[PDB]
């Protein structure tokens, strides 16, 4: 029942800049463990007892604190390091993590590459109707997109998807999909995919 | 080498049971605590329990009581976790740990890879794959829909265009994976040069190709 | 001989 909020969730940093990140017990805790976890892959121990390297760890990282307030530092950013960093307690049962604290590159702000496609020939024939939009390789990460057909917006039966931060670019993309029936796509005329990133909405869209 | 090596991936119809391993080498098994983590897609962790097999001793998270249980074979090195009366809120991946009995200063020093669990009553549906066809500079892409089980491979031109490529993770539509692939080629290859994206679902054996047409 | 034990300890 010991709760670690983790702050902030989501920070980014260019590489020489200091890396401070937050753990907050709900109660006293003797000592913090820390973890890093990248992409499809294990966590990997980072610190222990509060303030010790784990075994292989650069010395640019450091722990600290003590009841109800821990952190982890980084002295110097590197690009390796960006991942995602859990603190975890021993002091009270059950054993406890807290829900994250993600660091990303920071770079050069980039306003998405946008696409629109109907839905194919192949799928119409079938029954169906999806029409799909791609928003590619933008910065910073918070972003939203809006879906509207014939002037007004739809917001029923729009999935998204995300890529991770880009290793080459150190961009994001998303991909959104309305899914309609044929009958209800082809009783509309206009469909647009507008996204905001923030007085400056990118439009792309279509007429049948 | 200090190594932990899980099972393989499992997929269980609900309410049937499973038991995940966690095989250990490298090292005397008696001296180290196993601890099990659980993590839903790639979200925060969260402890299950750990088996100490130098005393046999053995210790839950109150939440796991009821639906996971340790035990571990000393003869082949072996820590086992049965989950049982499976749902989809059991669907994660989960790690094994190592953790030195006898050293305060001990941390978990060592991981297992994983072993993903999917509980699904889906039955084995091959995907549908719909060619997206609309600057010095044009994006296609092509939608895959209504697919069971995870995973699918996504290649263009047989993976001859790498670099431009971005396939996005598959999401839920009711109980089948639908996802979505771009490319970024320049205006002057296309339509000249066919650009085709490949589709492969082990699990339904069914390899397609299409072409996309302007 | 350490006399502790993470399994003890936390049992």
């Amino acid at each position: 029942q010991i709760v670690l909020t983790q702050s902030p969730a989501l920070m980014s940093a260019s590489p020489g800049e200091k890396v401070t990140m937050t753990c907050s017990a709900s109660s006293s805790v003797s000592n913090m463990y820390w973890y890093q976890q990248k992409p499809r892959s294990s966590p990997k121990p980072w610190i222990y007892l509060t303030s010790n390297l784990a075994s292989g760890v650069p010395a640019r990282f450091s722990g600290s604190g003590s009841g109800t307030s821990y952190s982890l530092t980084i002295s110097s950013m590197e690009a390796e390091d960006a991942a995602t960093y859990y603190c975890q307690q021993w002091s009270s049962n059950p054993l406890t993590f807290g829900a994250g604290t993600k660091l990303e590159l920071k770079r050069a702000d980039a306003a998405p590459t946008v696409s629109i496609f109907p839905p194919s020939s192949e799928q119409l024939t079938s029954g169906g109707a999806s029409v799909v939009c791609f928003l590619n390789n933008f910065y910073p990460k918070d972003i939203n997109v809006k879906w509207k057909i014939d002037g007004s917006e739809r917001q029923n039966g729009v999935l998204n998807s995300w890529t991770d931060q880009d290793s080459k670019d150190s961009t994001y993309s998303m991909s959104s999909t309305l899914t309609l029936t044929k009958d209800e796509y082809e009783r509309h005329n206009s469909y647009t995919c507008e996204a905001t990133h923030s007085t400056s909405p990118i439009v792309k869209s279509f007429n049948r | 080498k200090v190594q932990l090596q899980q099972s393989g991936a499992e997929l269980v119809k609900p309410g049937a049971s499973v038991k995940l391993s966690c095989k250990a080498s490298g090292y005397t098994f008696t001296e180290y605590i196993i601890h099990w983590v659980k993590q839903k897609s790639g979200q925060g962790l969260e402890w299950i329990g750990w088996f100490y097999p130098g005393s046999g001793n053995i210790k839950y998270n109150e939440k796991f009581k009821d639906k996971a249980t340790l035990t571990a074979d000393k003869s082949s090195s072996t820590v086992y976790m049965e989950l049982s009366r499976l749902t989809s809120e059991d669907s994660a991946v989960y790690f094994c740990a190592r953790h030195e009995d006898r050293n305060y200063y001990s941390y978990w020093d060592y991981w297992g890879q994983g072993t993903t669990l999917t509980v699904s009553s889906a039955k084995t549906t091959p995907p549908s794959v719909y060619p997206l066809a609309p600057n010095s500079m044009v994006t296609l892409g092509c939608l895959v829909k209504g697919y069971f089980p995870e995973p699918v491979t996504v290649t263009w031109n047989s993976g001859s265009l790498s670099s431009g490529v971005h396939t996005f993770p598959a999401v839920l539509q009711s109980d089948l994976y639908t996802l979505s692939s771009s490319v970024t080629v320049p205006s002057s290859t296309w339509p000249s040069e066919t650009v085709t994206c490949n589709v492969a679902h082990p699990a339904s054996s069914t390899k397609v190709d299409k072409k996309i047409v302007p | 001989d350490s006399y502790f034990s993470w399994s003890d300890w936390w049992s």
